[PDB]
RNA sequence: ACUGCAGGGGAGACUGGAAUUCCUGGUGUAGCGGUGGAAUGCGCAGAUAUCAGGAGGAACACCGGUGGCGAAGGCGGGUCUCUGGGCAGUAACUGACGCUGAGGAGCGAAAGCGUGGGGAGCGAACAGGAUUAGAUACCCUGGUAGUCCACGCCGUAAACGGUGGGUACUAGGUGUGGGUUUCCUUCCUUGGGAUCCGUGCCGUAGCUAACGCAUUAAGUACCCCGCCUGGGGAGUACGGCC
C-alpha cells in the first residue's frame, strides 16, 4: 500500500516524526498489514526502532 | 575476499587466458585460494561448522575436477601438482 | 575506505566548550592512520527518551567516517574509553 | 502528620490479596496499605468487597493528614481494579493520573509451574 | 491405539535399565 | 597452557607443568638480582613458627618495582619475560627510554616490543600504571597499593583482579578477588589489567618430590599425634577429636579478625 | 564466470535496556504470601508495599505471522570484524567432468558426563505442610544438582512431513515469499500477464485397503542406496567394537 513511487530517499533513524506514526503510543511495533508495507522495509523499520531506542530517540515503553 | 581482482590475477597467471572460467585448472585454483583464506577463517572462531561444511565441499570439488584431469591428461595434471602439493 | 555512520552522545556544555576539539583530536588520528573524515554535523541538543544515569539532554553527533576497519574499531575503543562518549552507534552504509 | 498538597495512589491487586496506599510523589508512604485490615482470611480478601473497604480506609488515613487530589497507579490483575477505584470516588478525591502501570517485562525470567490443577 | 505397538518397548527398556541402575557395580562390574 | 605428563612410572600419572610458552630463553640481569636464604619457618630466636617451610630449593629474588615513581610521561618497552620463582605468576622486564631496567609483573600477553605508557595522560591499555582517579569505573586492574606511594598490595598472583564499583568524594569502590567491597584514597596507583597466567590452579603437582623441591613440608595430622602435643591426640582406635576442630594451641576455627581493627571504615561487604 | 537481490546462515568481539532477585538508605506498618479451600512458611528484630541508588546472572516482549534461511538438528535484543550457502537474469568458459553411494569419514536439540568458571530466577532430587484410608504424586512453601560460560566426551529422540536421493512427464484454481520481464505505461498499479525457484491451501485424472495423496504425488516411469518378512521372548542375552 506504502512506499510506491517512494523508493529514493531512505529512512534509517533521522525521521521520528515518520516512525511515530509506525509505532504504537507506547511505541510497540507496527505489523506490516497496518501499513501496507513491504517486508524489506518492515524489518529495516525494525532494526531502525531499535536503534533508536538504544540511542533513547525513543522510548522503549512512551508510558 | 575472493573478489573479482583475485579471480583475475589468478586468471592471469594459472588461468589459459582471459575469458577462461571453464578450465578445470581454473576452477581449482580459485577453489585453493578459496581454501586459503577459508582455512585460515578457521584457524580461528574454531566453531563455524557451517562454513566449514562448505569448505568440505570445495574440497570435494577439487578432487572430483582432478580426477577429471586424471582421465584427461597427465601433463596438465603433473603441472598442477608441481604449483600446489598433494599433501 | 569502509563508509560509517557514526553518531555520539554528550552534555551538550562540553559540545559548546570543545565544538571542534574533542573530536578533532582522535579523528586526526584516524587521519594519521589514514582515514578520511566527512562529517561532524550536529542537531543541537536533544532530551533523551530516557536518562542515562544523569544528563536528561544531551546531542546528537554525527561524523560518517570512511577509513579503514581498524582504525575504527580503534576509534571506537578511545571514545568508549573517554567519559564524554555516551551510546555511541557505528553502522555501515552497505549490505 | 502533615498537610497534602497531593498524593500519589499506588494499587495492586492479586487473585488472592490486593493492596492500596498512597506514597508521596517524593517517594515516601503517607497513607498505609489498608488491605488485611479487614479482618478476611485466603481468598476472601482477594474480593471487589475488600478492595471497596480498603479504598474506604486509605479515604480515612488521607483525611488523617489532608488530601483531596491522588494520582492513581495501578497495577496487578485481580478482582476488579474498578471496585477499588469507584471506591475511591465514593470517597471522593480527585483521580488525576487514573493511567495503569502494569508491569510488562520484555521476555526473560523463565515462570514457575502451577499448572497442575 | 497404535501406542499400544510403542507401550511394550517402553516396558521392556525400563525394566531393563532399573535391572542395570540395581546393579552398575561390582554386582555386576565385576562380571 | 599446561602439557600433561605421560604415565610412565607411578609417581607421574596425572601429573602435569606449564608449558611456558610465554617465556623467552633470557636469564635474569645481575644488577637487580638479589640474594636470600631459607629461615625454614624459624624466627630470629630460633624457634619454629611455621612448621612446613622447611627444606627446599636454592632461590634468589628480584627487586620488583612498585613505588613507580619514573612515569612522568615516559615509556619504556618490554623486551624480555623472564620466570620469577617466588611468585605464582611471570614477569616482563622493561626498559626506559632514559635507560632503566625494570622488573615487574606481567598482566596480558605482552612481548617484545610492546609499548608501555605510565604516568597519568596514559590510556588505560593493559601494562599502563595510573592512578584510579583517572580510570574509569567498570574494568579490571592489578597491583593496588593501599597508600599513596605504599606500594601494591593487593592483587598480585595469576588471575587475580580488583573490579571498580565507582568512586567516591575522595574514596574508590574496589571489588577484591575474594569479593569484598572496600574503599580506598583514590591517589592510590594501579595497574591496569589482570595477570594472564591463570592456569596454576589447574596445574596438579604430582610426586611429593616436587613440593619438597619447592618448599613444602609434610603437614602431619593433629590426630596421631599424641595428646600433649595436640588436642586431638591420643586414643585407641583411630578416632577424631573429643570435643571439636582447635589449632594445636587451642583455638577454636572462629573468626580470628580483630573486631576494632582501623579498617571497618574501609570495610563495607565481607566475603561469604 | 558476470551482474543484481533476499536472508534469524554461522562463528567471534563489543554492547543497550524493560523486568525479576538481592543489597544500602528513606517512608510507613501488622499482615504478607499462598489456594479449590487451607496450611507450611515469611514478617514485629519493622516484612510486604513504595521512592531513589547500587551489584549481578539469565532470557531478549512488541516487529514476529499462516513468514524467512539453513542438509538436518536448529537459528530471530542491537552494533561491528570475519565467514559460508542459496536464487533470478546474462550465456563469457569447459564440454558429460553427472547421480547414488555399501564399508568409511564428518555435523548432529535437550538430558547426561569430565575439568574449570559462573550461579539472578527457575527447578529433578530433597525437606516440610496440605489432600488422601494410605500418597515416597498432583496442590503450596523452601530448596540441591542442573539450566548459563571456556575446552572436551557419550552420539540418542515424534533427530517425523511417521514420506531416502536424483531425474523426466501429466487438470486447474486460490494465497504467499524472492527476483526478472511484458499489456494497461500511468489505466499508478507499481496492477494484470509471461517466466524461474521456494512456500501453504483446495482440487481433475490417476493411485490408494480405506483414511488420503495429488506439479512439493502417497500418480506414470528409470537408476542407486538402505530396511523388514507373525507377535512375544528382543533390538535383550553370549561374543566383539567404541
Amino acid at each position: 500500500c506504502v512506499f510506491c513511487a517512494k523508493k529514493d530517499q531512505a529512512i534509517d533513524y533521522k525521521d521520528t516524526a515518520l516512525l511515530r506514526t509506525y509505532i504504537s503510543e507506547r511505541g510497540k511495533i507496527r505489523a506490516r498489514r497496518v501499513t501496507g508495507n513491504c517486508v524489506q522495509h518492515q524489518r529495516d523499520i525494525a532494526l531502525a526502532v531499535k536503534n533508536a531506542r538504544e540511542v533513547a530517540l525513543l522510548p522503549f515503553t512512551s508510558s | 575476499a575472493l573478489t573479482a581482482e583475485q579471480k583475475k590475477e589468478i586468471l592471469r597467471s594459472y588461468g589459459l587466458h582471459e575469458t577462461d572460467t571453464g578450465s578445470p585448472e581454473a576452477q581449482i585454483a580459485l577453489l585453493t585460494k578459496r581454501i586459503a583464506d577459508l582455512t585460515e577463517h578457521l584457524k580461528v572462531h574454531k566453531h563455524d561448522h557451517h562454513s566449514r561444511r562448505g569448505l568440505l565441499l570445495l574440497v570435494g570439488r577439487r578432487r572430483r575436477l582432478i580426477k577429471y584431469i586424471s582421465q584427461i591428461d597427465v601433463e596438465r595434471y603433473r603441472s598442477l601438482i608441481e604449483r600446489l602439493g598433494l599433501r | 575506505m569502509r563508509p560509517y555512520e557514526i553518531m555520539v552522545i554528550l552534555d551538550p556544555t562540553l559540545d559548546e566548550r570543545t565544538v571542534a576539539p574533542s573530536l578533532e583530536t582522535f579523528l586526526n588520528v584516524v587521519r594519521k592512520d589514514g582515514g578520511k573524515v566527512e562529517k561532524v554535523d550536529i542537531w543541537g541538543k536533544r532530551r533523551l527518551a530516557y536518562e542515562i544515569a544523569k544528563h536528561a539532554e544531551g546531542i546528537y553527533v554525527v561524523i560518517d567516517v570512511k577509513a579503514a576497519p581498524a582504525t575504527v574499531s580503534e576509534l571506537d575503543r578511545q571514545l568508549s574509553l573517554n567519559e564524554s562518549v555516551l551510546r555511541t552507534k557505528v553502522m555501515r552504509t552497505d549490505k | 502528620k502533615k498537610n497534602v498538597p497531593h498524593g500519589a495512589a499506588h494499587i495492586k491487586s492479586t487473585f488472592n490479596n490486593t493492596i492500596v496506599t498512597i506514597t508521596d510523589p517524593q517517594g515516601n508512604v503517607i497513607a498505609w496499605a489498608s488491605s488485611g485490615h479487614v479482618g478476611f482470611k485466603g481468598s476472601r480478601k482477594s474480593t471487589p468487597f475488600a478492595a471497596q473497604l480498603a479504598a474506604e480506609n486509605a479515604a480515612r488515613k488521607a483525611q488523617d493528614h489532608g488530601v483531596r487530589k491522588v494520582d492513581v497507579f495501578v497495577k496487578g490483575p485481580g478482582s476488579g481494579r474498578e471496585t477499588a477505584i469507584r471506591s475511591l470516588q465514593a470517597a471522593g478525591l480527585e483521580v488525576g493520573a487514573i493511567s495503569d502501570v502494569t508491569p510488562q517485562p520484555h521476555n526473560g525470567v523463565r515462570p514457575p509451574k502451577r499448572r497442575r490443577v | 491405539g497404535s501406542v499400544i505397538k510403542k507401550r511394550r518397548k517402553r516396558m521392556s527398556k525400563k525394566k531393563h535399565r532399573k535391572l542395570l541402575r540395581r546393579t552398575r557395580v561390582q554386582r555386576r562390574k565385576l562380571g | 597452557a599446561i602439557r600433561k605428563y605421560k604415565p610412565t612410572t607411578p609417581g607421574r600419572r596425572g601429573a602435569s607443568v606449564s608449558d611456558f610458552a610465554e617465556i623467552t630463553r633470557s636469564t635474569p640481569e645481575k644488577s637487580l638480582v638479589r640474594p636470600l636464604h631459607g629461615r625454614g619457618g624459624r624466627n630470629a630466636h630460633g624457634r619454629i613458627t611455621t612448621r612446613h617451610k622447611g627444606g627446599g630449593h636454592k632461590r634468589a629474588y628480584r627487586m620488583i618495582d612498585f613505588r613507580r615513581n619514573d612515569k612522568d610521561g615516559v615509556n619504556a618497552k618490554v623486551a624480555h619475560i623472564e620466570y620469577d620463582p617466588n611468585r605464582t605468576a611471570r614477569i616482563a622486564l622493561l626498559h626506559y627510554l632514559d635507560g632503566e631496567k625494570r622488573y615487574i609483573i606481567a598482566p596480558n600477553g605482552l612481548s617484545q616490543g610492546d609499548v608501555v605508557e605510565s604516568g597519568a595522560n596514559a590510556d588505560i591499555k593493559p601494562g599502563n600504571n595510573l592512578p584510579l582517579r583517572n580510570i574509569p569505573a567498570g574494568t579490571l586492574i592489578h597491583a593496588v597499593e593501599l597508600r599513596p606511594g605504599g606500594g601494591a598490595k593487593l592483587a598480585r598472583s595469576a588471575g587475580s583482579s580488583i573490579q571498580l564499583l565507582g568512586k567516591e568524594a575522595s574514596y574508590a569502590s574496589l571489588r577484591m578477588p575474594s569479593g569484598e567491597i572496600r574503599r580506598v584514597d583514590v591517589r592510590c596507583r594501579a595497574t591496569v589489567g589482570e595477570v594472564g597466567n591463570a592456569e596454576q590452579a589447574n596445574i596438579n603437582w604430582g610426586k611429593a618430590g616436587r613440593m619438597r623441591w619447592k618448599g613444602k613440608r609434610p603437614s602431619v595430622r593433629g590426630v596421631v599425634m599424641n595428646p600433649v602435643d595436640h588436642p586431638h591426640g591420643g586414643g585407641e582406635g583411630k578416632t577424631s577429636g573429643g570435643r571439636h576442630p582447635v589449632s594445636p594451641w587451642g583455638k577454636p576455627e572462629g573468626r580470628t579478625r580483630n573486631a576494632n581493627k582501623s579498617s571497618n571504615k574501609f570495610i563495607v561487604r565481607r566475603r561469604r
